RNA sequence: UAAGGUGAUAUGAACCGUUAUAACCGGCGAUUUCCGAAUGGGGAAACCCAGUGUGUUUCGACACACUAUCAUUAACUGAAUCCAUAGGUUAAUGAGGCGAACCGGGGGAACUGAAACAUCUAAGUACCCCGAGGAAAAGAAAUCAACCGAGAUUCCCCCAG
RNA sequence: AGGGUGACAGCCCCGUACACAAAAAUGCACAUGCUGUGAGCUCGAUGAGUAGGGCGGGACACGUGGUAUCCUGUCUGAAUA
RNA sequence: UUUUGUAUAAUGGGUCAGCGACUUAUAUUCUGUAGCAAGGUUAACCGAAUAGGGGAGCCGAAGGGAAACCGAGUCUUAACUGGGCGUUAAGUUGCAGGGUAUAGACCCGAAACCCGGUGAUCUAGCCAUGGGCAGGUUGAAGGUUGGGUAACACUAACUGGAGGACCGAACCGACUAAUGUUGAAAAAUUAGCGGAUGACUUGUGGCUGGGGGUGAAAGGCCAAUCAAACCGGGAGAUAGCU
RNA sequence: GUUUAUUAAAAACACAGCACUGUGCAAACACGAAAGUGGACGUAUACGGUGUGACGCCUGCCCGGUGCCGGAAGGUUAAU
RNA sequence: UUGAGCCUUGAUGGAAGUGUGGACGCCAGUCUGCAUGGCUUUAAUGUUUGAUGUUCUAACGUUGACCCGUAAUCCGGGUUGCGGACAGUGUCUGGUGGGUAGUUUGACUGGGGCGGUC
RNA sequence: AGCUUGACUGCGAGCGUGACGGCGCGAGCAGGUGCGAAAGCAGGUCAUAGUGAUCCGGUGGUUCUGAAUGGAAGGGCCAUC
C-alpha cells in the first residue's frame, strides 16, 4: 500500500508525492475521502506525467519573453523627460504616472507607480539605469533625457 | 454462509492430527469481517462480507472493479 | 386393413357390419373432472374459501378465464434525503416437480484387517447432499524424455505385485 | 428357424428364405434458402495478490522422510523473453 | 455328536416328503496328460472371427556379488593351503486335478459398531384450552357485644369460615392375602387398603427425538422392549466358539 | 407428597427451612457450528449451581494431601 | 516521554583588562560556555528506528433514541448518542479439559482370585 | 616376579547342539606381534551364568550406488552406539 497524495496531509502530505503507508490509514480514511490513490502504476505515470508536464513544462513556458527586454536593447526615443529643477540641481518629483512620459510611447501604455527603490530618489545628472518591476525576475534597460525649455 | 463475497473463500475440511497422529475431523475457515467500503463512483456505502485478502484484492484490484464483478457475476451488493 | 364385430372374469341383452366411415392396427389432432410441483388463499391430498374481468326476449345470481414464488428484462411509479439509490405495481420470457443406471462435485463412517490396539486398514467404500449429459468428465504441454527423440485427452494390454 | 392343429407335420394353419410398402409424423444424412455468424493478411498484444515463501492441513502408490510435484485455511509476495 | 471314555440318567432328532453346506473368479506352485523343445507361448487388438494376423511381453537357456562389476565362474580376504553360492538333470503353453493367496471362500448363528430415516396416538415433563370432586366433621384469622383495665393487655359469648386439616363415595392410587399362573387377563379378579380443595384428578390439541428427550432420581419412562428406541442400510460385520 | 408402568412404596426422592458458591444485566447458566432463544419482559429481598433437609438445643479441633481462591519478584516455558 | 543510529551546530583525535553556571577536573591545574571594551570518549535539535503512556476517530461494537422503506418487537438504509482500534472473529500457539470419545488393563494357576512365578 | 598386549586381523578341515533364529568346540592356513636359549605357548580369564532378534535412528570408514549430466542429498557395504 504506497499510494500517491491529493491535498497536503499531515506527516507525509506534499500534494502529490509518493508515499508508503499502513494500509488502514489508506482504506478507511486517505481515500475514499479525496486524499490518496493506490499507487496502481497507471498511476505513477498518470501523476508522474504531471511531475514532467509542468515542473519542467510549464517553468520554461515561461520562458518566452527573455528579459522582456528583447529588441529595447539599444534605449528608446526621449519623447519629453522626467523633470528637473533647483536652478541647476534636481527637485520635482515622479508623481503615481511619470517615468512614462519619456519612455511614453515604445512598449505598451500602463500608469502605475510599483516603485522599487525606496530612497528620496537620488537627485543628480539625470541618466540612470537600475531596472524597475517588470516581471518577478527579470529587468529592462534605457535612460532619461531632460529638457530645456 | 461463511463465504467471501469477493474471493469465493469458504470453509474447508482437514484433520487434527496430534503427536500420537490422530486424525480428527475439522475445519479451517475464512478470516471474514464484512466491512464498509466506500465507492464514490456511487456516493454510497455498500459494504460487502470480506476475507481479510479479499480486502488486500480490493485494496489492490479496486472497489469499482470488484463490484464490477457480482454484478457481471449475479451477486448482490 | 378387412368379413366380421361392441377389451376381460362373463354368458346373455340390445345392436353394428359384409367392397368400404362395422371392427381392428398405425400417423396427427380433439376432449382430458378432482388431487398431486399444484401455482388465486387455505388445508387433516382428492376438500374449504376468495378477488378481479366478463356473460343471460328470466342480465337476481350462477357458469367461463385470469390472479403463486423466484430470476433476467422493460414500462409506469417512488422514501429517510432534493437529485439519486432503496422500495411499489404491471407486463414478456424462463425456472419449479418426477425418474433407472452411468457421470462431476460438496461432505463423509464404522464394524473389520493389523490374529489385542492407537499411527496404518477397511475407504474416499457405505450413506447424505448439489449439478449435468447422452454420455459425463478430461483435453491440445510452463508434458515427458535424456543429449537420440516424443508430441493433447480418454480407454485397453504390458511394464510389475 | 420356430409355434399351433384330437399322438412326433418341410407340403394343414401361422410363419420362415426372399421380395415389396406409407396419407401422415418423425430420425439421420446430405444438396439448398433464411436469420444469423464470423472468414483471410499485415502490425500488435501474450492471463499478479498470480508464481514463490512461513505456518496448518489435504492430494500425489510416497504415512515429513533426504521429498521434488499439486490444491489452499492463515499470513506474505516476484520476474515480465 | 463330543469324548480318555457314552446303552448312558451327556448332545440332536415326533414321523414323512422337498430343499439344505468345500463353490466361483484371478493369480501362483506341484502332479497327471497333450503339443512343441533350446525353446515354448503370445495380450490387447485386427479379423477374411473357435482360422489367420498381432510376439508388445512373459517364462526358460548363467551365475556370483549389497553393488560398480566380473562371468562358467564369482564372492570373501592383501591372498587364501581355502571357504560360500554356482557351472554336471529342459524348458514352456494348454487341459484336468492337488495346495496356497485375494475375495463372504464349506454352511447356518451373535451380543454388538457405524450411516440415514420413522416414532411422545403407550409413557415422563411442559405449554394452551375445557370438565370433575356424593355426604359428614373440625372451626384458624378477622369482626361485634359484654366483662375488664387509668388505657392497652386479658377474657366470655357470638360471629366468621382458614387448612398439601379430619371421616368417606365418585375419581386417582396400589399396602396385604387367596385365586389365576397351556389365565376370563401377555400384571386380571376377589376381600380388605392409601389419597380424596390439591404439590389433586381428567378431556382435546400442542412442544421435547436417541448418546437425545423427559425424569419429586428407579437407570425410571420414551407404542406389551431401554445401562442407549424402532426401521432401513454398511452387511454375507467379526465368531482362534458350538 | 413422589417413586422402580409390570416381584422393592421404604428408612430411598421431594419438601418448607439452612448454608456455601457464581452472577452488574448483551448476567451467570442452558438449547444451538450460527442466526435465534430460554433465564426474564426478571435485575442482587433476583436469577443459577452444590450440599443440608421442619423445629428445638447445637454444630469443636485440622489447610499436610487433593480441589478451589489470590499473588505486577524470580526460575522454567509456545508459536513467532 | 523514552532505548539506539544518522545531519548537524558548541567539546577529546578580529586583543588585553572591569565581570558568570557546570567539572572525570595527575592533588590542588585549567577549562566549557556564559558579558563585555578603544571514521571515536562529550549537550540540544532535525530527525530514522522500536518500547511505554495519554488522548483522538475514521475501521469495528451498540441487546440507547429517532427517521424512512412499513399500519412491522425481523431486517435494511439513514441521523443521533455511547464506546473505540478496545472488544470480538480467522489462522497459529502453550495451558486446562472423563464434558465427550476410542482403547488398553498379560499369561501360568490341581477352578478363579490373593500369593508366587515368567 | 620379569618382560608384555594373542583380550590380534583375515579364514577354517572337521565336530557338537538346536524345529528354527541361533549358540558352541576346533586343529590348521596367511599377515603381523609378545614371551622363551630352544622345543614351543598365546585368536582372554579352570570350565559351564553375567543377557536383548528385527525396525528406526546416530557416529567413524568406504565413489559401491547417486533418477538428464557433473556434483551433492539419500541409499549400500564395514565398524560401532
Ligand atoms: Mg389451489
Ligand atoms: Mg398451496
Ligand atoms: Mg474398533
Ligand atoms: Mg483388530
Ligand atoms: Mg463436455
Ligand atoms: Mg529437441
Ligand atoms: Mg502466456
Ligand atoms: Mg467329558
Ligand atoms: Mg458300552
Ligand atoms: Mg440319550
Ligand atoms: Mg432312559
Ligand atoms: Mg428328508
Ligand atoms: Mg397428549
Ligand atoms: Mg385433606
Ligand atoms: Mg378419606
Ligand atoms: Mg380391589
Ligand atoms: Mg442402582
Ligand atoms: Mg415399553
Ligand atoms: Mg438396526
Ligand atoms: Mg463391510
Ligand atoms: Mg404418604
Ligand atoms: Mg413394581
Ligand atoms: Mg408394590
Ligand atoms: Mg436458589
Ligand atoms: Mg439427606
Ligand atoms: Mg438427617
Ligand atoms: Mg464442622
Ligand atoms: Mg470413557
Ligand atoms: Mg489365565
Amino acid at each position: 500500500m504506497q499510494v500517491i497524495l491529493l491535498d497536503k496531509v499531515a506527516n507525509l502530505g506534499s500534494l502529490g508525492d509518493q508515499v508508503n503507508v499502513k494500509a488502514g490509514y489508506a482504506r478507511n480514511f486517505l481515500v475514499p475521502q479525496g486524499k490518496a490513490v493506490p499507487a496502481t502504476k497507471k498511476n505513477i505515470e498518470f501523476f508522474e506525467a504531471r511531475r514532467a508536464e509542468l515542473e519542467a513544462k510549464l517553468a520554461e513556458v515561461l520562458a518566452a519573453a527573455n528579459a522582456r527586454a528583447e529588441k529595447i536593447n539599444a534605449l528608446e526615443t526621449v519623447t519629453i523627460a522626467s523633470k528637473a529643477g533647483d536652478e541647476g540641481k534636481l527637485f520635482g518629483s515622479i508623481g503615481t504616472r511619470d517615468i512614462a512620459d519619456a519612455v511614453t510611447a515604445a512598449g505598451v501604455e500602463v500608469a502605475k507607480s510599483e516603485v522599487r527603490l525606496p530612497n528620496g530618489v537620488l537627485r543628480t545628472t539625470g541618466e540612470h539605469e537600475v531596472s524597475f518591476q517588470v516581471h518577478s525576475e527579470v529587468f529592462a534597460k534605457v535612460i532619461v533625457n531632460v529638457v530645456a525649455e | 454462509s461463511r463465504v467471501c463475497q469477493v474471493t469465493g473463500k469458504r470453509p474447508v475440511t482437514g484433520n487434527n492430527r496430534s503427536h500420537a497422529l490422530n486424525a480428527t475431523k475439522r475445519r479451517f475457515l475464512p478470516n471474514l469481517h464484512s466491512h464498509r467500503f466506500w465507492v464514490e463512483s456511487e456516493k454510497r456505502f455498500v459494504t460487502l462480507r470480506v476475507s481479510a485478502k479479499g480486502m488486500r484484492v480490493i485494496d489492490k484490484k479496486g472497489i469499482d472493479t470488484v463490484l464490477a464483478e457480482l454484478r457481471a457475476r449475479g451477486e448482490k451488493y
